[PDB]
């Protein structure tokens, strides 16, 4: 009913975090070997993905997903809510589930698409938390927001194999809030859910354990020749 | 029935489309939204925010701290202390909150502004010269030539007289941020007006720089930053 | 469907009808029309809003020195309230014997020293009854005012950067994947003495990185700007002092695993001593807590 | 809401520069061998269409391109802004981009088709341009409107081979705004961004050097015999 | 849920047709629109303008400047000077703004307004007669049967009966663009009136021709000008 | 979805809820429904306007000939005003002192002539005042008023074209790919003689098209009407005036990178001498800068 | 450390050549020499900053360079 | 700028002369007959705490050199 005027554009609404964040990109990668595939939900994969969620501390938004897939002749797919056991392979039991969220599509027909909303847990989801799951002398701590929640599990089977194997999971963020802004990192990633930019390039033999910041400032032979 | 038609475009699939989705987990209640400190709606606040400027980057100070501060002494005859040519592309300006928003974005619009900052003992003095040579102009190579452009004295003892507002002078209304002969901005440079005068001879000044966005800065055409690379997955 | 309860007007319709199979958030305006900067950021002055809750005295103790306080996020500190709040449990209010300042150890500032940290609220952990109120509650939330004090001669010279990072999380030393050690990260008031970087840091146990310029979480120095911050010229000033409202997701955390906050010291251009004798100089700390709650009363969480 | 009339159509109608200029014309084909495929986007490289825009000094349009391809299975295409570096094969990591806005689509199941809006950067797009973009004594001049934009470029990969390789570019000025307005061509264009109409013919051997004007100007036996 | 139909033509791809589409790059901001000298918003407001006619156009005068005008001088007994047959896909008119604007266009329709122009010095005189001989007669051969048909006097030193309208003389509403024998729009003559009289024997003329449409002019079915073609690849 | 703020009404409706994303452009209207010729093209007189603005005299230099002068796309030239402007600053208006008639080397027009040609503002860059604001500043704008003037007697016979070409790209002499040189394009005031065409004619360092009839970028001459333009015809005119606005799709731009005019001179018919003697008259072209306007001031951009 | 002044025009003559007649001398005298202190610094830059202010020309010509 | 040092007996500048060759100032004087300006002097010279010595600044019309 209501007519809901806004504008066509304005001068930095390319820059507003809705705009910023609110393009669909892909959050991971997996392979259909055996006919099942199986991908926990996160943005720490993809390096250029990651960089944009963490110019900001905290960020609430829902998700949807869009699953390219060159396979064919029919998929399913399972979400998995925490806390129970996920599908190991296709033919498995649990992939009959009363419950469980799950989606079947036929890859030729269309691209399928569906919303994962808020699931936070804290009222935002941390991008960056620096404390502990467990107390004090606790043997194994998780640091980071690993512990701070789960967004769930995307389970894939293919009930006719036919074609590729490749699953390709985009999401958008959308209805995005986000709060506290920091630094751009300045350092390519070395791992997930963490922090540390020391790259170690080597493992087997000599010269191991000369570790590499690499970072992106490059430089000039004069200051004043520029 | 009704008779639909499906245009071009209709089952594509693109990446920066706007839609409707239908929800998995319906029912679903997301957990309360209380009231965090420091909400920011738009990224374009963050280049409003000052942000020091690696002006000295060169084989040995970069990856230290020393990256971020030149040193003056005093000199019989005016040099020429500092040039920051104005890209966002460069190392200069792209590491900065200014410059790493603005390569996300293919071109923008607006005005710099660019602060000193001098840190020397209270009894040191000085007078400098801090000219921008709008598009189209050569690097001036001496005073005489930077003084006809855009320029402020920047005394110490007043620290009111820091920032230089590079002015928006160009053709076209945006500029391209990666650097290119078409568009280039200009060259913001930094001279001895008169001398840094120490408390005793042999003294050494410091000098720090910062660069933020003005309010009119603008851009558009959102890209992938090339501030950013994975050349292997992240395990 | 479902609706919901150079311009283009348009029809607000959910087809599916349900909030979030919404598609991306506009600016919505109920008649035609026909924000720039964000004062929130940039750190405001403190009487940038107002200066009627501020000579400053929390608690017994007592601060002379008040428009160059900072106030982080533009956000005065206040109690939770309610209606933002998880339990309906009243919390406790210790007021001004646990809202107080407390000076930590002086650390000297020499030439060549790199940095400094302190975690929030862990260098608090042995203070007084805000250090008790910590172990005998489950929760808590508390806003602080940091006030760093650095005086040398105007003969002295250079450059502090005092700044206070929401969740700042270290990187590992170096190489493997490793948790930085629960000990590395929660030092106590001594808080963290940045050695590096170089090839040679230990690597064990998780500790930290140690390298002043990514800050070490991997973003460089002077972006450290964007947070709440203030830069002790010794040319200008030798004092500082910023006041941080509780940032978090949650209302209550627990305050012993989870450190909101980090204060972080790092000399910008080093010291170097004048005419003077001087090469090194006492950099203090004073922590207030402010507007401090506690809830989920138990045995004392101490080991 | 609003019932806007208009007409069925007027007597010059079909000479309006919205009509005249508003059909979608090829404006380049490219071929997928090894899966990549890229298109700069310019109308220089086919003649007639670059013959109409070139009645006029100035353009302003926003354009919608369409992709006729005689491939399948899927695709991607990736509009690359100007300022950073496209992918240069397939299985390229920058496949993989936050930002960058791309389109997948299954060929069998329609044509794709987006718009780019108004990119020009100086108001209007430059037809003729008579100027250089360095200055006097530079080294290398580009002259004409090759520095005067970039309208992007289109990367295509094929993530199923399947099918042909033969991509076709449709893409149609709408929202046109023409200005200053300019003698038809009289001459078969020999390059891009170029305005010279010498052809060159040859090249290994004797005979060389001799060029052509190709111009569409044909005689008559007697004037008042006609 | 809502019995929609796809009739033929649906999934179709018309070039011609008219279709919204995605915007790739959404809350770009165009540069704004100035107010540029010359705007045109029809492509027929080119054919009114006057265009020089090569009305000479043979072995030797093509492909220069002398390919505009014709020679006249006094002779003792009127004669044909030139012919300008009436058609849109000829050399003669296919080369100008009008003719290149409706060779894009399968037929028309109006007037033709057809200016000549003698370029000689100011002690000449003569008395022409322009001639338009409308669908279905021939080319008259002799001045007699030239003026049968629509006619015009143009004589110097007047200059505002250069002009000769050709008028609109048609069975159907409009006529082929191509050339053919059923719409076939007939011929404009140029004869001597009395003479081309030098200031002295031996004297020498020299004719140039214009063409442009009048306002009633109409055009339609927009097409593949044949005044372009590529015969290769352009790199 | 949107909409947007024999005779067939229609719903206006963006689907896709933008501008851009609609379709081909119509022509609109309120209500029901129950143009041939552009005054703007084909020269107007600049009576065809108002003729207040004008016996000519700009800038202490004074023309005596005006309802014959061609008003080039009907357009008055004047100042950027303002928002159509891109920078704030406030431009500079040198006025009588830089706008004013300069006249140029004539060029003896001849038999066998083939034409002449001057790129605009680069004809004036060492005249003047005006000449000395190109370097000076970053950009600039301006209007011109050609006079050009060739006269004969009653003898003489032939005739000119004298055109004013926005952004007139010249072809390179022929064969390979190259740009036409930086300074073949720039010739000064002496403007660039047209020698060919021939197959002899030389190719190096980008030199410009010899070729008259095509306009040395590729379209015939006769179709050069559809510029503004006068045809300078012996046994009528003496001579010419055009006066253009400012073309460009930019409100300033360099001037000395970028001409953005073109006076060109083409004999149409030769020149025959009558029962005189004289095989060859002078050609003498005067341009006036007119509404010139200059910002972003630097050092001479000068070598 | 510094100084303004701000001079108007004055002259007898509404306005007078500029290349032949300087209408005025901006003379700088050390009236109590340089002495450092404690500091081994024994020399000081002077600068001089000129604004024209409020100019005006007339009669204009080829340039009166030489 | 200029040295100032022990033993520096003064400067002068004429103007508008001094301005000749300054920018489009310097310009207008040779292409323009006649001319009239006012201007605006700004001299700074900066030292230490512990300098010490005294300059005297004037601006002298019609200042004839003897």
């Amino acid at each position: 009913i209501e007519t809901r005027y806004v504008y066509n554009t304005n001068t930095n609404a390319e820059a507003d975090v809705e705009m910023f964040l609110g393009r669909s990109a892909l959050w991971g990668k997996v392979t259909l070997t055996r006919q099942y595939a199986k991908w926990e939900i996160n943005f720490q994969e993809q390096a250029h993905i990651r960089k944009k969620f963490e110019f900001f501390t905290y960020l609430r938004f829902d998700m949807e997903v869009t699953i390219v897939t060159n396979n064919k002749g029919l998929m399913q797919i399972m979400f998995v809510p925490p806390g129970i056991d996920h599908p190991e392979t296709h033919d498995d039991r649990k992939w009959d589930s009363a419950s469980n969220p799950s989606v079947f599509f036929q890859p030729k027909s269309g691209f399928p698409r569906f919303t994962i909303p808020f699931t936070g847990l804290a009222s935002a989801y941390y991008m960056f938390y620096d404390g502990y799951d467990k107390p004090k002398g606790s043997d194994n701590n998780e640091y980071g927001i690993a512990p701070t929640n789960d967004m769930g599990l995307l389970c894939f089977r293919t009930l006719d194999n036919s074609g590729g194997n490749d699953v390709k999971i985009y999401v958008k963020p959308k209805h995005i809030t986000a709060w506290v802004p920091r630094p751009p990192r300045a350092t390519q990633y070395t791992h997930k859910y963490s922090t540390n930019y020391h790259y170690k390039p080597n493992s087997s033999g000599p010269d191991e354990h000369v570790l590499k910041d690499r970072h992106f400032i490059k430089t000039r032979p004069l200051i004043s020749s520029a | 029935g009704l008779p639909t038609r499906l245009p071009s475009g209709s089952q594509q699939f693109m990446t920066t489309e706007d839609e409707q989705s239908p929800n998995i987990l319906p029912g679903f209640h997301p957990s309360k939204k209380i009231h965090i400190p420091g909400m920011i709606t738009n990224v374009m606040h963050m280049a409003r925010v000052d942000s020091f400027i690696p002006i000295n980057n060169i084989q040995g100070e970069v990856g230290k701290v020393s990256m971020y501060y030149i040193t003056v002494t005093k000199k019989t005859v005016t040099e020429r202390i500092l040039v920051l040519p104005l890209e966002m592309s460069n190392t200069l300006f792209a590491t900065t909150l200014l410059g790493e928003v603005l390569n996300y974005y293919a071109n923008w619009s607006g005005s710099i502004t660019i602060t000193f900052m001098c840190v020397c003992d209270a009894f040191s003095t000085g007078k400098f010269l801090v000219a921008y040579t709008p598009p189209g102009g050569k690097l001036p190579e001496d005073r005489k030539q930077a003084m006809l452009g855009v320029h402020i004295i920047w005394d110490l003892g007043l620290q009111s007289s820091c920032t230089i507002v590079v002015p928006w002078i160009s053709s076209g209304f945006y500029r391209r941020t990666k650097a290119d002969s078409f568009t280039h901005g200009g060259y913001v440079s930094l001279w001895y007006q008169t001398a840094f005068v120490p408390p005793v001879s042999g003294g050494t000044g410091s000098i720090l720089a910062t660069c933020s966005a003005c309010p009119d800065m603008s851009v558009r055409m959102l890209r992938d930053s090339p501030m950013m690379e994975q050349k292997n997955e992240l395990q | 469907g479902a609706q919901v309860s150079s311009v283009i007007k348009y029809f607000n319709i959910n087809y599916y009808k349900d909030s979030a199979s919404s598609g991306l958030s506009r600016q919505d305006f109920s008649q035609d029309p026909s924000t720039l900067t964000n004062p929130a950021l940039m750190s405001p002055s403190v009487e940038a809003c107002g200066y009627s809750d501020r000579q400053i005295t929390i608690g017994n103790s007592t601060i002379t020195t008040s428009l160059h306080t900072v106030l982080a996020y533009g956000e005065w500190p206040t109690y939770l309230s309610d209606i933002d709040a998880t339990s309906v449990d009243k919390p406790t209010h210790p007021e001004t014997s646990a809202d107080r300042f407390y000076t930590l150890d002086s650390v000297e500032w020499q030439v060549g020293s790199h940095g400094w940290w302190w975690k929030l609220p862990d260098a608090l952990k042995d203070m007084g009854v805000f250090g008790q109120n910590m172990y005998y509650h489950s929760m808590g939330r508390s806003g602080f005012i940091i006030h760093t004090q650095c005086n040398a001669t105007k003969f002295h010279s250079g450059a502090l950067i005092v700044a206070v990072i929401p969740e700042h999380q270290l990187a590992y030393v170096g190489g493997v994947k490793v948790n930085v050690g629960y000990d590395h990260t929660h030092p106590g008031q001594s808080g963290h003495q940045i050695r590096g970087p170089s090839q040679s840091n230990d690597r064990s146990g998780g500790k930290p990185d140690e390298d002043p310029l990514f800050n070490c979480n991997g973003t460089l120095l002077g972006n450290i700007t964007i947070f709440p911050h203030q830069i002790i010229n010794l040319r200008t000033n030798n004092s500082s002092t910023i006041v941080v409202p509780y940032i978090n997701c949650v209302p209550m955390d627990n305050m012993l695993k989870h450190n909101n906050l980090s204060l972080v010291i790092i000399p910008l251009v080093p010291l170097r001593p004048g005419s003077s004798g001087i090469n090194s100089v006492p950099i203090t700390v004073t922590i207030a807590p402010y507007k401090s709650e506690f809830s989920g009363a138990m045995e004392a969480q101490r080991q």
